[PDB]
Order: C-alpha cells, then structure tokens, then sequence
C-alpha cells in the first residue's frame, strides 16, 4: 500500500487521468470550432451577387475570428504536449475550420488558400502558436468541394452564368491535385475521392447544360 | 427481487409494442387518405383549381377525425421514438396541405394553418414542417415543366418566384446533418430546373 | 427581404438554432456523466473483502452524488422541452449512471436495483425531476453484467470463494430476465444478449472449476 | 496556385512515406533482436538465471544502438501517427527488460529503468510501458505453472505476490476504452491462474 | 442410432444439393437466351421494329421448351422453397415480354398474357406460378427501358413516341400509387419509376417549346 | 381505363397476401411466446441446485408443447400448400427455437436424439408428404446445434451442482453430434457456421470430463 | 533438432519471398507514378478550352508507355512463371489502370478499342503463351470500364467547349462497349459490378446526343 | 471489330468458366475423402492406433489418383491462378497426413514427405506445388488436433502421449519462433498456438503435481 509499486501506479492514475482530462477539454473546444466553423459556411452559402456579398463577408470574418480564438484555447491547452496524441481529438474541428476560411478565400479571391497562409493567420502573440497538418488541410480542401459545388448549383438557380463555370474550372484542377496525390496519401484521403469525383461530375454537368441551353437561337416564339 | 423487475420491464414493453400496432393502423389510414388526395390534386398536371381543391379540403376530413381518434389511442406524454414512419406520413399531409392552400392562393401555408388543417394544436414538429414544404417545391418544380406542356406560360412564372423565396428562406437555416439538410439538399435542384424553364420561356417571347 | 416567408424562416432558423445549441450542451453534460460514471465502477472494482469496502462505498456515493448533480441540471434543461427530442444526446451518459448505481447497490445488497429506486434518487427540489427510461434501464443493466464478471473472476484471483457463485446466481437471474423480454424489446437490447451470455459464460465457468478444485482430498503431497 | 500546393503537399506525404520506410527497416531489426531475447529468456521453461540474464543484456546493446541511429532519420517533432507497429516493438523490449530485471531482483522495472536500459530519454509512453508489464505478467503466469511443473514450488509463491501487487496496482487506473484496457482485462486472469497454482501447492503440503 | 439419423440427413441434403444443380443449369441457359432477346430490341434505339418483336417472339419460342424442362427438375409444391434462384431472369424474361407487346400495340400485358408466352400455369393451380412481385418488377424495368427509348427516340427524329410513352408511363404511375407495397426491394425499384416519369416528362416538354406537337 | 383495371386488381392480390402475412405474423408471435416460457422453464436445469425436478418440467414442457400444436395446427387450414415456403422466413428462428426445446425435453429423458419424425409429430407437423408445415432438414440441424451449446452448458453447471455422471453421457453425445454433422456436406454457409461453433462445444465438454478424470472421477 | 531445421529452411525460403515481395512492391510503386503522370496528362482533354493538343499529348503518352515497358520488362528475368499469378493482387490495379490509359490514347487516336494483344504489345508484355507478365481478360475488361467512364465525362465536356462531333461517336462507341460485355456471361462478380456502372454511362452519353439533337446539331 | 473482340473474349471467359468447374469438383472429391480420413483419425480420441493409422494411408492412396486427376484440369503454369479454390483442402491433408505421422513416429513431416504422400511435384521442378504457407498452416491445425489429444489422452488414462505432446508443440512453437511471418491469415492462425502450448503445459502441469511423472 505504500509500497513502491503501488506509488508507482499512483503517479500512473495521475499521469493518465490528467491527460483524459486534457482531452476532453479538447474535444469540447473542437465541437465548438466545428459548429461555429458550419455556420460559418452557411452563412457563406447565403450569398448572392446582390449587395450583400460585402457585409457578408466582413460578417462571417467575424465569426471567423471567433473561430481561431478557440484554436487560440487550443493551442494553448496543447504547448507543453505531445501533439500526436491529442489531434485525434481536435482533427475534426480543425478539416473544418480549413473548410471554412477557404471557401470564403476562394469566394474573395476565387484561389484556394495555401497550409501556410492558413497557419499565418493562427499564430497568437500576447505567444502561442497552431499547424494544420497537411492531411487536415487535404481533407479540409476535400469538404470544400462539396460546398463549391453547392454555390454552383444555387448561382446557376438564380441566374448567375459566369460563377457555374469558374468554381468548374477551381474544382476541375482540384481533382487533378488528388488525382495527383492518389495511393500516396493516407486512405482517409483516399476515401474522398469518391464524393470528389461526384461533385466534380455535378458542377460539370451544370456547366454543360448551361453552355447547350445558351447556345441555341430559338426560331419558335410562344 | 430480479423476476418481479423483468416481468415489470416485460410489462412496459408490451404496453408500448401495442401503442405502435395502434399507430400502424392509423398510419395506414392516413397513408391511403393521402394517395387519394395527391391523386385529386394532379390533376394540374392533366384544369379548374377551385373545383379539385374542394374535393381534396373535403378528404382532409377522414384525415382530421383520424388524427382526433389517436390523442386517445396513446399518451402523448413522451413521445415515443419509433414515429418516423409516423412522421413520414405527417410530411406527406403538410405537403398536401401547403400544395393546396398553394393552388388556390399561390402562398406558403402557415404552421398554424397548416395544424388548423389537419387539426393539431400533440404537435407538429418544425423539422415535419419544413420537409412537407421541400416535397412541395419539387411538385411544383414538375408541376412548372407540365404547365408550359399543356400551354399555360404563366404559372411556371409564379412558381418561379415563389420557389426563389423558398431559396432564401431555407438558405437562413443553419442544419445539423439530418433527413432535413438531406431534403433540402434537393432545394437548389428544383429551383434550377424551374430557372431553366424560365430562361427556355423569356428567349421564346414570353418576357412577362 | 420583410417578407412573411423570409420572416417565417427567420423564426424558423431561431428556433432551430436554440434546440441545436440546448443539444450540445446536453452532450456535454452527458459526456461528463458518462466519464464520471465510469470512474466510479472502477473505483468500485477496486474493493476486495479488505477494511476498505466501507470508506470505498462512502467515497463512490460522494462520486455518484455528483452523477446527480449533473442529471439535476439536465433536468432543468429539459423541462419545458418533449424530452423524447433530446433523449439521443443523453441516453449513453444515462445507460451509464444506471449501471454504476446498480453496481453499487449490489455491492451493498447483492440485489438488483429497480427502475423506481434509481428514480427516487433522481428527483431535486429547491422541484425538478428525471425518469430513467426502461430501454436505458435494460440497457445499463446489460452493461452491469460485464462489470460483475469482472469483480467475479477478480475476487476468484484473491482467494474469494463465496462471491464467484454469488455474482454467478444473480447474473443468471438477469439472463433468465433477458431471456423472458426476447424479440420483445428493441433490437437495441438485443445486441446485448451476446455479451451477456458470453459474461455468463465466464462466471459460471469460474464456479465450475472452484467447485472442482475445492472438492479434491490430494492424497500426494510435494 | 492551386498546382504548387499539391506538388508541395505531394511533397510533405512523400517525406513522410520515406520515413515510414525507415522505421519499417529499424522495426524488423528489432522484431529480431525481441524474438532473440525472448529465446534466451525461456530458458527458464526448460536454469541458471544469471548467465541467461547477462544473454539477454548483451543483446540489449543492438537494441539501444538501433533506437540511437533513429533519432535522426526521423525528426521527433511530431511524432507521427502510424507506429502502433512501432509501438508493439517498443512494447515488447519494454516486457523483454521487464523480465530481466524481475529473473535477477524480482521487482517491477522502472520506466526510468527500462529507458536506461534502452537508450530513451525521444519518448517512452506510459501505455506502452504498462502494456509490456501486462506482457510480463503473462509470461509470469505461465511461468507459475511451468515451475510446478519442473519440481520448482517456490517460485510460484515468488510470482503470486508479485502479481497480486500489480493486480492492486492497476486496479488504481481509470482507463478509457483502448488497447491498454483491453490488455488490462487479461491481468485478472493471469492472477486467477497464479492462485489456482498456489492453492494446489498449499492444499498438497507446501504452505509455505 | 444416431449416425443413422445424419446418414438419412444426408441423402437427403445431397438429394436437394443434386435439385438446386439441375435448376442451376437450366436459370443459365433462360439467362443466355434473356440476353440474345433483350439484344435484339436493345438494337431498336437506332428502323424496322415490328421485324424485331416477331423475331424476340419465336425467341420466347425457345424460352418457354427451357421452363417446361425446369418444370421437371423440382417438386411443383416447392416453389417458393426455390424461387430465388430464378427471380431475376424470371423478372426480366416479364419486361422483355412487357416490352415486345409495347412496341407492338403500345399497351401493357396482361399478367396472365405473360404467363402464357411464357408456357407457365396461371396462378389458379398447379404447376409454375407468376408471383405478382415478379411482375411489377419487370413492369418498372419496362418503364426505366421506356424513358431511354424516348430519349432515343428523339434523338432518332421520332417525335411521336416520345408523348405516348409519357401517356403510358403516367398511367403506370397512377396504378403503382393505387399500390400498398409491402415488399421492401419492390418499393425500392419504384422510387426509381418517378425518375423515368420526370425524364419523358421533361422529353414531352423539350418537343413543346420548340413546336412539335 | 385497362391498366387501371390490371392495376386494382393487383391491389386487390397484394391486399389478400397481406392478410396472410398478418394472421402468420400473430401465430408466430404466439409460438414465440409459448417458445420463451418452455425456454425459460427448462433453463432451470442449470441452477441445480435444490431439487429440480426434471422429470415434472419435462411434463409441463410436453404440455406447452401441446399448446404449439394446437396454435401450429391452426394455420394449415387457411394458407395454400406452395406459400408455405414463401412465408418461410417469419418462422425460421420460431421453428429452429422448438425443435430445440424439443430435443432437449427428449435428451433429458432418454440421453438420445429425437428423429426429426418425432420432433415433427410432437409440434403437430404434417410429414414431407403431407400438405401443410413441414420440418426443413436445415431448421432441424440448426435446433440440434442450439441444443449442443446448451448441453455444454448444462455440462458445466452440472459439474458445479456435484452431478459428475451427466458430464460424461453428454460428452459422448456431443461427440456422436460432430460426427454425424462431418457426414455431411453442408449445403448452406450460415448452417455451416453454427458447425463452427459445435467444435467449440465439444471441446468445453472434453474439458470438463477431463478435468474431472484426472482428479479421480471416473 | 530436425524440427529446428525444417523452421530455419522454412525462414530461409519465407525471407526469399520476402525479397521478391519487396521487388515488386517498389516496381508497383513506379508504374504507379507513371500512370498518375500519363493520367494527368491525358485529363487535359476535359479542358477543351484553347489548344489541347491531344495528339501531342498522345506522343507524351506513347513516351511513358515506353518507360513502362522498360520497368515492366525488369521484372519477367526476376521471378518464376508460376509466381506471376501469385503476387497478381499486387499489380492488379496498376494493371488496370495502365490498360484503360492505353485504350484511352488509342481511341482519343483513332476512335477504337485496343485489341487486348495490342495493348499488351504497348506494355511491354508477353502474349498467354511466353512465360512472364499476362494481360487477364478480366483486367483488360476493367480498364475498358474506367475507359468508358472516362469519355461520357469527355463527352460532356466535349459539349461545353464547343465539339458537338465527338459526343457522337462516343454514343456510338460506348454502346458498342455495352452490347459487347452483354455478349458476356460475367464470371467474377466485381467485373459485374463494374457492368453495372456501365449502364449509368451509356445513358449518360445518350442523353448528351439528345440534348444536341433536339437543338438543332445534327 | 469491336463485337469480335467481345467474341473471343467471350470464348476465353467460358474455357476459363470451365476450368473452374472442374477444378470444383475434384476438390470436391478431395474434400469428401478428407472428412473419411479425418474419421479414421478422430476416432482416436476413445484402443488399437497403429491400425487407424494404416487405414488412413491406403485412403490417402485414394487422395494422390484424384490429385492426378486435377492436374489434368488446369495448366500447371496458372497453379496459383485458381490456389484458392483449393487452398482450404490442401491445408487440410497436410494436416491429416502430419497426424499420421506423429501417431506414428511422434516426429513432425517434412514438407517433402507431405508432398510425396499426396503424390505431388517438389518446388524444384514443375507440377502441382506445396506452398510454404499451405504446410506451415496444416502444421497450425496439427498443433490443436494435439492438445486436444492430450486432454482426451488424459481422460483416456494414458498419461504418457501428454508429456510427449507437450515436447513437440514447445518445439514447434521455437520454430515458427524463427520465422517472421508476413501472410495475414497465417499469422492469425500462429497466435492461435499460444493456446495449444498453454493447454498441453497445463496438462502437464495436472499430471505431476498429482504424482504422475
Ligand atoms: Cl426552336
Ligand atoms: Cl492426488
Ligand atoms: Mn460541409
Ligand atoms: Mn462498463
Ligand atoms: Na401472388
Ligand atoms: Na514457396
């Protein structure tokens, strides 16, 4: 009972429950970075050409902001640990966030975002700091296409005839970018190719229906 | 004791199976009510509005008077899981309800109007609410397609700002991910195809 | 933009979000149920015959005091909601408490807890209450089982030759029981069965070979 | 661009795969060196403990020089997901040192120790380590039998202390449901079995 | 005592092994001639098409010898005990039927009609049933097989079918939601049939705005 | 309008099939109820200790058993002969469940294994031949399988409950089960993974008679 | 101990098969990376906007094709003849994938399938009858699959920037796809699953022509 | 030109078709006469051995003609081509002609002498092989045929086989020890053995502490 052993394993109970704690605290705050990151990128799918576009853009930079301060907690929570071992815990969280701030980069400069310009803007000085990792950034990207091809179909809904065919021409390159990775990336990467090739398959058929519908010179009036 | 627990449980377990046998029933009763008032509603898609609508408002009766016979037949003191079956009936009669009220005033239903249909005060979920709406929109995205085949060039036009209405309202919610975003996932679909009809339309002189 | 159809879907997205919200926050308090929970049947597995069996049941009762605490404050949560809405962001944390209360209070009584009991506890008055529902009853019962076994073959490693054939008798009570309700309740308890009879499998084989190794006169000697 | 970031990020996985391969190269070494030790170890199945031991010890050195040349070809500044085959070699020179140091001293190495032992400062964790003493009581619960077996009747009482306290020890830990639990569950058998031998010692006159 | 049990056992199961063989070979050859039959009236989306129904017609010639055959190869009272081992080409050997007497009349068999090109017993007594599963099911892959051969259609310069394939696959519609479908994988092959009726919907409508009646 | 007849017709015949399926989904509720209080009635055997009284819980199961005959008996009225393959599905695991609880009354009293002709006439089942249920040779092994898992078990918790001579009759049953079974081509892939399992089942009961051998139990 | 020495010759002929594991592993690895540059290469055509030089893209290609030969040929002097269907799963999506490339390029070159000894001509690989790599009927049809994927999405986008002759012959062909493997009796019931795909693009295709035709484009 | 293509296609994947049917019933054979000889054996556990295991070699005189057999079947060149279809059974005689063998001599086979019983080629040339992985898993099966014995072998009242039994499988636990095992499903089969050697130890264990050398 006061044997070394048994101290041992009191150290051990220790060590281990703080790191449970630790982790629960950091899927709580990557449950939040998730939902707000989702609204976030609602709230960007409520744009039209319309005047809106600017103050909903300065808007869900807002709740952007609020955003990378919960990383801020998280980084914070994390400096002083072994990240590989409590990122399964705010993996989510971040493919999310990544989502999130390159949809509206690519709504903003019709570009993707770059890992290190998405890193940039999570360095925190008052100083703490944050990296996405390259998988979280590819799978992040991945759910981004989905959205992009959902501004697609909702722009080609409301008239719009020029935005169809560049989010074709964004998502078409990035295909050819997983294409390009292929059996080198994790399979978790790999599992997305498919929902890729679906959304890829959406956009350029909207593209395609546009160019044939706007194309032909009717001789028959109603 | 043990025995006494598990012949309790087995109690409650009973009691609750036949609450869902007597919800089948009704939920059959309901399921055959609305075929037949989709069936007296398209229809549109054959020509008098006010005529078949009378008839379908005078089938929501049975629906009405099923619905008073089952506040009885269960305790809504829960309410249990299973109705999800329960509530795919209850998306079709919000469907059936807004596609009327639509017909004849070319409008959204209301909750309120739509629970003062079917006779509601138990409840009527919001998620319910808005799926029976989404199943309306694709009955008009057809519906803006059979129009122009059989002649009538103006309806696709009211069906067409309508459903961008639609648009921008569901475009105001933020989903989980759940049967609703799956549902409204289709939104965008509809409104594309009644665009498309409006574009085929304008190019062909039909401007207004 | 002032229209009733963009105002309808302005008090739709209202209502939406605060039952979206009042839900996380549900999980979490469920979350911390659930962990809670699960430190106490540990603690309670770490009892032996030994002095200790007293101030071990005194300290879990603190614990699960505290399971209490937080279910109080789901219940306020919940009043005023159809808590069959919300129940799936509770449920594991609850199947968890009634499987920890059980187990304790078969340590102190070597009987099952009912349903009603677990209720009693479970009302707060400053007046707020909970029900357990039979399917999380069946259910953290199901998962007191494996608890059992566990504490049967564990009293068997330490000398123990009274509690194997106790637990052995009462989980084959609750067998029975599973047995008596069948394709009667959801597939969700049925699932269990499996375990269950994989649990009952080891206690009774833990009898069995006491029963046979304590019944031998060894007339060789080393 | 969209092009440079997936050549960069083709980049980042490709690296990564490399060290991948590194750490397969250095696993299998070790695997080797494991399966080595453990030969020289049992051994005590067949018994002169000390020339055995001083074996295994000997054979420690490619170990600690193998885990030397890898804190190189792999920055730990990550460190990456993956070994979790990296983590089952690790495991097992953690129930190999374990095992020494309880033939020579009959104690519970210490983490300390055991990275002493071979050649860590880079990380030793607490799951692994615990999983190699899980590993350990195992191979001691085998060993209680196969004692017995050889005439030895005093070492089971040895090993029956010993994992009775590692019993008491463990049942300290609040576990979350993963490998370290699972393999957890297993110990309660191992002692199980220990007390069975140790009872059928006592009841044939060695109640010692 | 007890071997002889597991001896007459397995006579027995060798005997039903030996029957489910024979309706092997026999489900094979219905297969191979299900696809000559459904090549020829594939080969009608680009025109001589009644050639193709009387020739599609002595090819049901050969189906029905091959069922009469199968008829001989299990007891007529266990069906059912078998039935799935047939159910997809029986289903398909339906729309073939359904599609020849389509593009000869422009209607739709009969149940009974089918069980008679085929060589098969009405459901009245004995002998080797038409399940009404099985028949619906080949009826909604006729309407699948309609809404491509109206697009095709069109694309072939015939604009008259087009709009009597609508007019038939509307009515089809209206007769499966007269329907209470049980059967789990029948309602799933009729949540496809208002992909088709949409289809040849939006074909009809193609052929109205640019003027062609 | 034709179609529309074809159509209300086959409404009518799917409506009729329905009704079928209803009375046959009630009757094997019934059996399942009637299944589960001999389950539980014989499963006293296992907690020997006390008196148990075998013999007396073979009679009350033999008249439960009636009851199933009766309620079993009840549908061969109704339905045509060829649908009772059709329908086959909503009482294999009822049917697999009695012939267990058959062969287990009749183990208890006589130590053999019932003839599926007796399991059949004890369920009141017409034979083969005759039109109306009939005892499918797979659900019949698929019973005997469940009933080797319980007779380990009852091995075992004989041993517990001092009865050192039942654990040897069911070791040399258990072993003429496995052989009986390796006569067999299994035809079916889930029928051979119960056979899977009755290698587990044999090995427990050698054990155990093991176990008693080597400490001087015959 | 002659136990010892049966398990060390065993660890003997194991790490052999290991070394020609690890061979092949790494020759995957490079036909796989030329397949993702000849499948990036020829993924251009989807852009239809501008130059696309396809048939300078076709040389590019037939120049990989070449380096795959090489690195395919390095490997039928290594291993026994036997051993090239063992380690088959290794190499099987590879295989395909290099086949469906190949037909690609040939078809975008004369608007044709590739004869299954043609392709493995421009592999580098022998015929069934000379000892070393072998094309598997079932592989070659699996790369015509992913081919006839690959030109519905081409027709599509054949439309949208402009070339309304291509989508044409490619309903022609694709339908010549479809009517050829129904003359099939598919064994291996993945390859069928991949027929079923088949179907999607056919109609696909053939609803392109549609929307062509009935807008006046031939 | 693209239909003669799927013609000669056709051709090859009904030969191949073929081949597979009669590589299937062969092995069914095998399989049959494996379940006799795996009787024979079995039979051991309630006594003349030697006689068993005389009976059991003349079966396996019936075993090497049907291997002949199904060489005729396939071209020896694609043995691994369809290895599956008879990977299962293989494994199995190598396990029943190793229990013979250690009813015999208590020794393990050679490879060689397995494939010499079975009437098949060695590695060196070409033939029908045994593959490392096929023997090194018959010799998996043997392993827990043998603590098996040993627990029956007790009850039996020999106390000697289990001593014996435990010798062997200790060895064989060395040896595989040795190897480093990549194929899947051969490692799961080798973390299997812990089991029987902690059984036949346990075994050992009963017998001496009551006195039984
Ligand atoms: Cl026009
Ligand atoms: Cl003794
Ligand atoms: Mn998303
Ligand atoms: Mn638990
Ligand atoms: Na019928
Ligand atoms: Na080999």
């Amino acid at each position: 009972s006061s044997s070394p052993v048994m101290l041992a394993f009191k150290s051990f109970q220790q060590e281990l429950d703080a790191r449970h704690d630790k982790y629960e605290r950091l899927v709580k705050l990557s449950r939040d970075i998730t939902v707000e990151s989702k609204r976030t990128i609602f709230l960007l799918h409520r744009i039209t050409s319309a005047p809106d576009m600017e103050d909903i853009l300065t808007e869900s930079e807002i709740k952007l902001d609020g955003v990378r301060q919960k990383i801020f907690q998280v980084a914070q929570e994390l400096s002083g640990e072994d990240m590989h071992q409590f990122h399964r815990a705010i993996t989510t969280g971040l493919q999310e966030y990544v989502e999130a701030v390159s949809f509206q980069h690519f709504i903003k400069t019709r570009s993707l975002i770059s890992m290190d310009e998405i890193n940039k803007q999570l360095i925190f000085t008052t100083t703490w700091r944050l990296r996405v990792t390259p998988v979280d950034y590819l799978l992040g990207v991945a759910d981004l296409t989905g959205e992009l091809m959902r501004m697609c179909i909702n722009s080609v809904g409301n008239g719009d005839i020029d935005t169809p065919f560049e989010v074709s021409q964004f998502l078409r390159q990035v295909y050819d970018g997983f294409s390009f990775i292929g059996n080198t990336g994790p399979y978790e990467v790999s599992k997305k190719l498919y929902t890729l090739k679906q959304s890829l398959a959406k956009v350029e058929n909207a593209c395609y229906a546009l160019k044939v519908r706007g194309s032909e010179i009717p001789k028959h009036m109603l | 004791s043990v025995s006494e627990i598990f012949v309790e449980l087995q109690g409650f377990l009973a009691a609750e199976q036949d609450i869902r046998e007597e919800i089948r029933k009704v939920v059959q009763s309901l399921e055959q009510t609305a075929r037949e008032i989709l069936t007296l509603l398209q229809g549109v898609h054959q020509q008098d509005i006010p005529k078949r609508c009378l008839k379908a408002r005078e089938h929501f009766g049975t629906v009405k008077t099923h619905l008073t016979s089952l506040k009885t037949k269960f305790p809504a003191e829960q309410y249990y899981r299973f109705h999800e079956h329960w509530r795919f009936v209850l998306q079709r009669l919000v469907f059936l309800a807004a596609f009327v009220v639509y017909l004849e005033t070319e409008t959204l239903v209301t909750r309120e109007a739509v629970t003062e249909i079917l006779g509601i005060e138990f409840h009527l979920d919001v998620e319910d609410y808005l799926s029976g709406v989404l199943i309306l929109a694709s009955e008009l995205s057809r519906l803006s397609v059979n129009s122009v085949t059989a002649g009538d060039y103006s309806r696709p036009l009211h069906i067409s700002t309508f459903i961008n209405e639609l648009d921008s309202g569901f475009r105001l919610l933020n989903l989980k991910n759940d049967s609703l975003r799956k549902r409204y996932d289709g939104l965008k679909y509809d409104v594309k195809k009644v665009e498309e009809v409006v574009y085929d339309l304008s190019i062909r002189g039909f401007n207004k």
